[PDB]
């Protein structure tokens, strides 16, 4: 009797949201009378797409910081130093740098 | 006042009487969207010779400016682009006439210079002489912000009437006429 | 003496509005802290001296046949020394933010950088020619309008043409032009404006006023044009942003039988496919930006 | 009908409808505000004008994506302050996931840059927003370490609880690293003005704001600076002390915390220039992302040290 009220308002604030962008772009509306681009934005959008997954693993480890104890503090450091040398190998082989 | 519409350099233009000298929700409503055309108003600022830098030390993607400024001379080369950014904007347009190349010839009577941008599409707004000053272009602005707050334009393309209306406004000059001839006398040239 | 100093000194300010502009437009792209408003002031207020001597700011039409239009006001020396003794601070910030940004200067001095032969077979009369080491300039070289009597010691880079040696070398150009005012503000002839030839075209005004024999001449001058003997001459003078020259052949008549203008720009223009042969667009715009040319000027 | 569960439902419902209401006229009031710091009724008008413009689709362009872009753009970064709690009982949002949920928001935030940019039949317009959407990655990839800093020293992801364990101690002092990558990431997602316009080093680059006229170039006019606006109210809630204060109502605090940091953000409009693209990656990737993460094993050492 008060999570269902919060649910009819996230409900309500997402249809009045997308009802009122719709409203007001048909208002609008009413009135008035072979190349390539290149290869290193893929890689960076893949170094996002590597580092947000073990990012996720942090994620999961920040809200079970305190039930795990320092044996989970000692894992979780060592997947840190694995991210973190996978990020220095590639911030030293000259992969991540721009040079436009 | 009478009212001049354009309806569908070569169009017809003919004196009537505006719709609101007769729906009174129509007239405020109306009002609303001159005063709203009015206070934001979006320059584009058109590169040309040399009234730029009159226009850079005056204070802009294009289709998004309602308003136009034609500042240098209209050549036969650049008329074309001129054309094809005029049809690039959307209706409301208006056009601001800057400097003498773009009211008319402007000095240069010869083969290669368009005389006026009036030859090719319409102009709303005319400031004479070369390099007009800042304030000019400002006092411009007031004279076409005013202009647009008197006009009469359909709100929608289903119900009204489609044709903009333009309002014969009483020329700047007969309206100045007492305080320019009413001047007795002037500074001598000899000093500062 | 009078009509030449007064001419020197109004070249001068121009040529320091042309040095400030390109100077301004050219350190604008890197730094942009205060870039515009540290020269509007300066164009301004020489906007206002020009205002002040002549008619309007821009174009002054004060150039006239044997003199110039108008004599100077009662007040040029007080805005002329209030000029004089406020840009010299200016001018050591101008070098201090020409040498604080680092970034530009290790970025723009290494791409398409010409020397001492490129400038010499394309033109390049501008502040390239003297950027190569070549110490060619009309004021001191072939003088005209009285620059012999002004003491100004005319700068040159060496080797290359950068873009960092062009605007080095225009600091140094306002520099000097501020050292020409400064010689024309401190001893100055006091004779006319006009000269006493028959074909000074206009004629001064208060005599034409009230002199039958000057309103004759004015009333011909200005009426069919000043009859002018059939000869050819040629005018070549340094200009804001290079060589001008104008070649004027008279058939005998009023007007000009030939006129060739003959302007910087077009041989600074023609010249970029000659160091963009193997470049970036963004290297091509750098390089437009730091070359000193004006389309209108090009195609006259 | 009259029952008093459905009075205090719609009353509920009022509350959210108003703090929709109270930040979208917060974006459109402080765009005249900014534009003043660089005639509160001039953004009535350019609304009418807006309004009274015909929205132009390309003959080249499809119906679809070319107006979805602009919706993304607005109502992802919209719904994003959904989860920002005002007070004790004006909240809209009490699920569990309270920061998993920006997340999201942030994430589908590229889709209106990458959309616009294939929208615009324009190979300029399409390399700009390919690095646009390049900085903005390389940003959100580490936006969210910068808020698991506050996470891990809070336990859950909910709003309520952050703000319950900032009683003692608000978070921006413990974590000052956390704070500023955040700030980093979130002038970058958001696109603010030092991460902001990548074409400065290409003229074969144009921007994803082009070919948009009228209404679908209003969306993103105001969709970016209630995206501002809502990553203020997530730094506030998050660093900040959300509604905490000595004598001033709760809700009186949060909006002067949250006018304090956009005058900060208008100071970062002033102060600092554009850096270039290469140094904006370089930076993104080699000195935050190592430091944030630094920060979370520091953070856990501290917080697994005085557990008693
Ligand atoms: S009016 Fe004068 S200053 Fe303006 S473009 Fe024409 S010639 Fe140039």
């Amino acid at each position: 009797t008060e999570v269902i009220a919060h649910h009819w308002a996230f409900a309500i604030f997402l249809i009045v949201a997308i009802g009122l962008c719709c409203l007001m772009l048909v208002g609008g509306w009413f009135l008035g009378g072979r190349l390539r681009l290149s290869a290193k934005f893929y890689l960076v959008a893949m170094f996002f797409v590597i580092f947000d997954v073990e990012a996720l693993y942090l994620f999961a480890w920040s809200t079970s910081i305190r039930e795990s104890g320092w044996v989970g503090f000692v894992e979780a450091a060592i997947f840190i130093f694995v991210l973190l040398a996978g990020l220095v190998y590639l911030v030293r082989i000259g992969a991540l740098d721009w040079t436009p | 006042m009478d009212y001049t519409l354009t309806r569908i350099p070569l169009q017809k233009q003919e004196i009537v009487t505006d719709p609101l000298e007769q729906n009174v929700f129509m007239g405020k409503l109306n009002d609303m969207v001159n005063w709203g055309r009015k206070n934001s108003i979006w320059p584009y600022n058109f590169g040309l010779s040399c009234c730029y830098v009159e226009m850079v030390t005056s204070f802009a993607s294009p289709r998004q400016a309602d308003l136009m400024v034609v500042a240098g001379t209209c050549f036969t080369k650049m008329a074309p682009v001129i054309q094809r950014l005029y049809d690039q904007m959307l209706e409301p347009k208006w056009v601001i006439s800057m400097g003498a190349c773009a009211n008319s010839g402007g000095m240069y009577d010869i083969y290669s210079v368009v005389q006026g941008v009036d030859k090719f599409i319409p102009v709303d707004v005319y400031i004479p002489g070369c390099p007009p000053r800042p304030e000019a272009y400002m006092q411009a602005l007031m004279l076409l912000q005013e202009s647009i707050g008197k006009e009469r334009r359909p709100l929608s393309w289903v119900v009204g009437d489609q044709g903009v209306y333009r309002a014969n406004m009483q020329s700047e000059r007969e309206r100045k006429r007492g305080e320019r001839i009413a001047v007795t006398n002037l500074r001598t040239p000899d000093e500062i | 003496d009078r009509v030449n100093v007064i001419r020197v000194m109004l070249s001068e300010l121009f040529r320091i509005n042309s040095h400030l502009l390109y100077i301004s437009t050219f350190i604008q792209d890197v730094g942009a802290m205060t870039p515009v408003f540290f020269a509007f002031t300066d164009r301004q207020k020489i906007y206002d001296l020009v205002e002040a001597i002549t008619g309007f700011r821009m174009h002054p039409a004060w150039f006239r046949i044997g003199g110039v239009a108008h004599d100077l006001p009662r007040g040029w020396d007080r805005l002329l020394r209030e000029f004089l003794d406020w840009m010299p601070k200016r001018l050591a910030s101008y070098e201090k933010a020409a040498l604080q940004n680092t970034i530009l200067k290790g970025r723009s001095q290494g791409v398409a950088a010409y020397g001492a032969k490129e400038a010499l077979e394309w033109g390049t009369t501008g502040a390239g020619l003297r950027a190569t080491g070549i110490d060619f300039d009309v004021r001191k070289a072939r003088p005209y309008s009285g620059y012999e009597n002004f003491d100004f010691e005319i700068p040159v880079g060496g080797g290359v043409s950068d873009c960092y040696t062009r605007v080095m070398l225009k600091v140094e150009e306002l520099r000097q032009s501020l050292r020409i005012l400064e010689q024309c503000l401190n001893n100055m002839p006091e004779g006319p404006f006009k000269a006493d030839h028959p074909l000074t075209t206009p004629p001064p005004k208060e005599r034409t006023l009230q002199h039958i024999e000057t309103l004759i001449t004015h009333f011909l001058q200005v009426s069919w044009g000043p009859v002018m003997p059939a000869n050819e001459s040629f005018q070549m003078i340094e200009a804001t942003k290079g060589i001008n020259s104008y070649y004027l052949t008279s058939d005998g008549s009023t007007m000009s039988y030939r006129t060739r203008i003959r302007t910087p720009s077009y041989a600074h223009l023609q010249q970029i496919p000659a160091a963009i042969r193997g470049s970036l667009v963004s290297d091509l715009i750098v390089y437009l930006g730091s070359i000193d040319f004006v389309m209108s000027d090009v195609d006259r | 009908w009259i029952s008093p569960e459905l009075i205090e439902i719609l009353l509920t419902i009022l509350k959210a409808v108003v703090i929709l209401l109270v930040v979208v006229t917060c974006g459109a009031f402080m765009s005249f505000g900014e534009r003043r710091l660089l005639g509160s009724l001039q953004l009535v008008a350019d609304m009418i004008k807006m309004f009274f413009k015909e929205d132009w689709i390309p003959k080249f362009s499809d119906r679809v994506i070319f107006t979805l872009a602009p919706m993304i753009a607005f109502t992802s970064l919209l719904l994003a302050f959904a989860i920002v709690p005002v007070s004790p009982g004006w909240v809209v949002a009490d699920l569990n996931i309270g920061i998993l949920f920006f997340l999201m928001m942030a994430g589908l935030a590229v889709y209106a840059v990458l959309f616009a940019g294939w929208s615009s039949n324009n190979k300029y317009s399409l390399l700009g927003a390919m690095r646009a959407s390049a900085q903005t990655l390389s940003y959100e990839v580490f936006l969210g370490l910068s808020l698991m800093g506050v996470v891990a020293q809070a336990g859950s992801f909910n709003m309520t609880d952050i703000v319950n364990s900032q009683a003692h101690v608000w978070n921006v002092i413990p974590q000052f690293f956390g704070f500023i990558t955040f700030a980093i990431a979130g002038v970058a997602v958001c696109h603010r003005h030092p991460f902001d316009q990548p074409e400065a080093e290409q003229e074969l680059a144009d921007g994803y704001h082009i070919e948009y006229s009228g209404m679908k170039f209003g969306l993103f006019f105001v969709g970016e600076y209630i995206g501002i606006v809502t990553i203020s109210a997530l730094m506030v809630t998050l660093f900040f002390g959300g509604w905490q204060g000595p004598l001033l109502p709760p809700f009186i605090w949060f909006a002067l915390k949250t006018a304090f940091f956009m005058m900060m953000f208008i100071l970062i409009r002033a102060s600092l220039p554009r850096p270039r693209y290469d140094q904006v990656m370089s930076f993104g990737w080699k000195i935050c992302l190592p430091l944030t993460l630094i920060n979370l094993l520091v953070t856990a050492a501290v917080i697994l040290w005085q557990a008693q």
